[PDB]
């Protein structure tokens, strides 16, 4: 719906720090 | 005291620590100040000159 | 860089609640 949105990724904080711990 | 004496009474506060949160009043977050605290002294020593 | 800075330790809030289920 956002006129002039761009693609892009944001790098979620909690996901590496969440998985690396356990695997 | 920073802007405090003119409310209440006055509370002491280190002047660096009250630029922070003066330039907390404008627009700019107060890790800038102290990332460029003594270049900002210089410029406001040099300004009042 | 920061002139005054004292040290001391921040609580994460999510490592204990993370780690505890796990393990
Ligand atoms: C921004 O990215 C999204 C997703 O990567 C793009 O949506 C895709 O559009 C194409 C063509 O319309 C479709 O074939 C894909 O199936 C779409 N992907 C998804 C996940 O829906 C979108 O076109 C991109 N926009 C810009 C301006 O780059
Ligand atoms: C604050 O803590 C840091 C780290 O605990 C101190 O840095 C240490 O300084 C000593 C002496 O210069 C070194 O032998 C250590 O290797 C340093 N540790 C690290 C992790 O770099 C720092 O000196 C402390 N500052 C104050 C004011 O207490």
């Amino acid at each position: 719906v956002v006129i002039g949105i761009v693609n892009n990724t944001v790098y979620d904080p909690l996901q590496p720090e969440l998985d690396s711990f356990k695997e | 005291s920073g802007w405090t004496f003119g409310a209440g009474p006055a509370l002491q506060i280190p002047f660096p620590m009250q630029m922070a949160y003066r330039f907390n009043g404008i627009g700019v977050t107060q890790n800038v100040l102290y990332e460029n605290q003594k270049l900002i002294a210089n410029q406001f020593n040099s300004a009042i000159g």
